[PDB]
């Protein structure tokens, strides 16, 4: 609904084969590619609520790997020696950090993680992936929050490929999203 | 049917026979309380089997003294 | 030099509630289920 | 945690994502669609 | 709609008739339990912690002469043996059986939650200045009852009384 070009009816353009028929152009962000029919049997409310946070951690994962190879918080070089992104997760669940990061997010999701989402299922207002978060209002504006809306999930859709592409690509071969983008052969083969 | 004053003292707690909860209630509780009971039952009879050996539980007779 | 007529429960029942006391008191009817 | 513990959890992670996850999503999968 | 958290909608049963409401209740205890029975205890839990957090301060700075200098935690264990603890739980005991009578009127809803009819020097002038003091008493019920535990936990590791490790980080 930024543009019915973008996304919803007759912006389906695999062949159309019509249109994944649960799917419709009421779903944001909806070209109707859905192979396996998962729709099918699904409450797209649970599947539109797992795939934008899915969506968000992934952005916000990636723009880690990418911002610690290039970037190290003042210290971290002494603890943490100089460690690559899954060493940390190994180190990190010792030095504590983790630990601590595990505890406040189990606390942040118990509280208002799953609430919301047994609202959405219950039939409450609330869209699948609203926790009313805009401190500032790029959303308050109606036109831009749908641009944002499409806008975000494409770029999460982007994202968790490219997080989950970062992590495949380290085990097999090099150091990192920078790194790997750094060295093209499979010339140097350091280890996890 | 005889009254007696144990019977009466006693007869709320056999009172609300066939009384239930409505649809599934807690059982969703009951599920998550019998997988924890699982993975603990797992953990004990690992740790009998000695295929999950933890630090210091030297499951042995020497360990008495 | 007053003297209350007491239209009320029997001596024993009164043990009885001073019993309930011990045995019955209302600490844990506060945290019934609703 | 010894490598014994490792192995332990790992065991429960890979029989809920190899054997109870995938069962389980194909069961309300194949029953929805029907 | 729960105003605390816009996305959560109000617990039911959380309608601001006892002042402290933000509709937090995410777990839902409201709805199990009584409130009445909630309210009487959220306000025990403060008052007893409210208190706790200023022993922890002034028994650091200064403890009488009879009792051994020791650090605040430390002497749960001296005045277990001394006998001072059992004289500390008697009265707490005592006043509390009254506090069950309180309770069961409360539940009968003849009393309302929390309120023992104690302002003896009168410092409550008018329903207002009720209602401002009475929500800062939640208020501050609830920011002691953190910062309690904390003061206890950050002892445990740093082995360091408060001010102290105020004065000193001494970070791990
Ligand atoms: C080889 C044949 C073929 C061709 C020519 C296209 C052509 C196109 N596809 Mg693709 N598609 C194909 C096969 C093909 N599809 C197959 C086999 C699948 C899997 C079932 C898909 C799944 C797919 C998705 C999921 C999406 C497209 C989209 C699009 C359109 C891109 C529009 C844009 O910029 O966004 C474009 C017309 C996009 C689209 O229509 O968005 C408007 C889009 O989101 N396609
Ligand atoms: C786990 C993340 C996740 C989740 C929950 C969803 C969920 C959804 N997507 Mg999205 N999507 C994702 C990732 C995700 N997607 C990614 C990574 C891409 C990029 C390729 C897309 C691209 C995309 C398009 C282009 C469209 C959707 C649409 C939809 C909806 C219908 C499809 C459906 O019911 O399948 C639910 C999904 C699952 C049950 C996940 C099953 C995964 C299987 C079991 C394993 C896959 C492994 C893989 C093949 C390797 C639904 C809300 C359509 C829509 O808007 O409809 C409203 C639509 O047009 N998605
Ligand atoms: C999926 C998200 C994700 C995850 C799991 C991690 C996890 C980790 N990061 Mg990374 N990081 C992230 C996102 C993430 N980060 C983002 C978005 C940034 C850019 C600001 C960074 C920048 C960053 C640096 C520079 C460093 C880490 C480090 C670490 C490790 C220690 C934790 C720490 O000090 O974080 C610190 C990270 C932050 C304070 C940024 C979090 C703030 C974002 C915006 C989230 C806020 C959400 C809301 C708006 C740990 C493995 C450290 C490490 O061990 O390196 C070897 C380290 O030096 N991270
Ligand atoms: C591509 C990125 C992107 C985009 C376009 C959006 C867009 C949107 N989000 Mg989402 N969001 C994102 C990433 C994104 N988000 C991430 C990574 C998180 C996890 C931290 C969230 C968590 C989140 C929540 C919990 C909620 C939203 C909501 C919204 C809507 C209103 C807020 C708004 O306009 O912000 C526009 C945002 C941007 C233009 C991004 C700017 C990037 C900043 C400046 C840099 C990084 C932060 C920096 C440290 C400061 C809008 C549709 C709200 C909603 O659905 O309301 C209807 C809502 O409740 N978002
Ligand atoms: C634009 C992307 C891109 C580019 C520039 C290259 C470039 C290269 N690849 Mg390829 N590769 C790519 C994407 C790319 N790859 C992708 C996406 C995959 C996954 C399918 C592979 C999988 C792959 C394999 C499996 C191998 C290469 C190898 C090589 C190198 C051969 C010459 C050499 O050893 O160094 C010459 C300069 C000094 C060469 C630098 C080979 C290599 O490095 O040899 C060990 C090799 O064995 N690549
Ligand atoms: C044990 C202390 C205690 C008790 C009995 C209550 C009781 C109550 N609170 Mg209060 N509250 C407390 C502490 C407490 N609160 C603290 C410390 C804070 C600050 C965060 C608040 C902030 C607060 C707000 C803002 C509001 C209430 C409200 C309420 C009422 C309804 C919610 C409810 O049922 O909570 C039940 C609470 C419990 C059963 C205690 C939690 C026990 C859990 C299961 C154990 C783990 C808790 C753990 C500390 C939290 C996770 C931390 C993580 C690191 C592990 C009820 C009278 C609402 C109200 O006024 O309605 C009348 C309201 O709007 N409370
Ligand atoms: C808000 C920005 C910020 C972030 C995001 C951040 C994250 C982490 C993490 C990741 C979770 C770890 C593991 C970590 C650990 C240490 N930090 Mg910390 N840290 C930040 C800020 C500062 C400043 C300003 C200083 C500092 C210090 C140290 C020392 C030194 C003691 C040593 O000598 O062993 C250690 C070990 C000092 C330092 O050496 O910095 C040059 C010091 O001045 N940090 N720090
Ligand atoms: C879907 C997951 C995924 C994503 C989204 C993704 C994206 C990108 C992008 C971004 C657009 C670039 C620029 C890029 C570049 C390279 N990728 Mg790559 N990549 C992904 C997965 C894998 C796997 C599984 C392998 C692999 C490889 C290489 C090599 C070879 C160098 C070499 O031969 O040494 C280079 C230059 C191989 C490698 O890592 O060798 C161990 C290897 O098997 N990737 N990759
Ligand atoms: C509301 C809400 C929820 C919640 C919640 C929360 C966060 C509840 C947290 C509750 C807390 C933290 C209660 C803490 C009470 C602390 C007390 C009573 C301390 C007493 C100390 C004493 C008596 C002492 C002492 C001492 C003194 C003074 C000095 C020493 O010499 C000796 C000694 C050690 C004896 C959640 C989200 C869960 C769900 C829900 O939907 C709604
Ligand atoms: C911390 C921890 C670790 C870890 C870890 C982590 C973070 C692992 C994460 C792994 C992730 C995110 C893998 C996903 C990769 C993306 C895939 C497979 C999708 C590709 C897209 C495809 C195939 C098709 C797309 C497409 C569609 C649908 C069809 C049409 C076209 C197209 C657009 C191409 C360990 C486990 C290493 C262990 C360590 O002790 C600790
Ligand atoms: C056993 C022992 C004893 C003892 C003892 C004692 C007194 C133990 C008591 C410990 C206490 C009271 C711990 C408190 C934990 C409270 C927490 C984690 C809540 C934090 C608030 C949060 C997370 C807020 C989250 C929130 C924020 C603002 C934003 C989101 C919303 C919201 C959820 C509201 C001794 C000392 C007597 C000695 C003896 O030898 C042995």
């Amino acid at each position: 609904y930024r543009e019915g070009v973008l996304q919803g009816l007759g912006t389906d353009a695999i062949p159309g084969t019509d249109r994944p028929k649960n799917l419709d152009g009421a779903l944001v962000g909806d070209v109707g590619f859905d192979p396996l029919g998962f729709s099918n049997w699904l409450d797209l409310r649970w599947a539109r609520e797992a795939e934008i946070k899915h969506g968000r951690v992934a952005m916000l994962a990636a723009t880690g790997m990418i911002v610690q190879d290039v970037y190290k918080f003042p210290g971290v070089q002494k603890t943490f020696g100089d460690a690559s992104m899954m060493k940390l997760h190994n180190v990190a669940v010792d030095q504590g950090a983790m630990q601590q990061l595990f505890l406040w997010i189990t606390v942040l999701e118990t509280l208002t993680g799953i609430p919301a989402i047994i609202q959405t299922l219950n039939g409450s207002e609330r869209q699948p992936g609203d926790f009313g978060f805009d401190p500032l209002g790029c959303g308050r504006n109606p036109e831009t929050l749908a641009r944002r809306q499409l806008v975000e999930l494409k770029n999460g859709r982007l994202a968790m490929i490219a997080v989950g592409g970062m992590v495949h690509h380290y085990l097999l071969v090099g150091r990192g999203p920078i790194e790997f983008v750094k060295n093209i052969p499979n010339f140097k083969n350091p280890l996890p | 049917a005889l009254r007696t004053r144990l019977g009466e003292l006693l007869r709320p707690l056999n009172s609300e026979y066939g009384k239930v909860a409505p649809g599934w209630g807690t059982t969703p509780i009951m599920g998550f309380v019998m997988l924890l009971f699982a993975v603990f039952l797992l953990i004990i009879l690992q740790i009998y089997n000695s295929s999950l050996i933890i630090e210091n539980v030297d499951v042995d007779w020497a360990s008495l003294g | 030099k007053a003297a209350p007529e007491y239209n009320g429960p029997s001596f024993r029942e009164g043990l009885e509630y001073v019993f309930s006391f011990v045995w019955k008191p209302p600490i844990l009817i506060a945290w019934k289920p609703r | 945690m010894t490598p014994s513990f490792s192995a332990f959890i790992n065991s429960l992670l890979a029989g809920l994502f190899i054997v109870i996850i995938p069962i389980g999503t194909a069961l309300l999968i194949v029953s929805q669609s029907d | 709609f729960s105003a605390a958290v816009p996305f959560l909608k109000r617990p039911t049963n959380l309608d601001g008739q006892y002042i402290g409401d933000v509709g937090f209740d995410p777990l839902g205890f409201s709805d199990v339990f009584d409130l009445r029975v909630l309210r009487e205890a959220e306000l025990k839990h403060g008052r007893f912690a409210m208190l706790a957090t200023l022993g922890f301060i002034v028994q650091e700075l200064y403890t009488f002469p009879f009792f051994p200098k020791m650090a605040p935690v430390d002497a749960h264990d001296y005045f277990v043996k001394q006998g001072g603890g059992s004289q500390i739980i008697f009265w707490i005991s005592f006043v509390e059986l009254f506090g069950v009578v309180a309770l069961f009127e409360t539940l009968q809803g003849k009393r309302e939650p929390g309120d023992f009819a104690f302002d003896p020097l009168g410092l409550a002038k008018d329903e207002a200045t009720l209602e401002r003091y009475r929500l800062a008493e939640v208020k501050h019920a609830r920011l002691a009852m953190i910062a309690i535990g904390g003061f206890i936990h950050q002892y445990w590791v740093t082995k360091q009384t408060v001010l102290e490790q105020l004065g000193n980080f001494k970070s791990l």
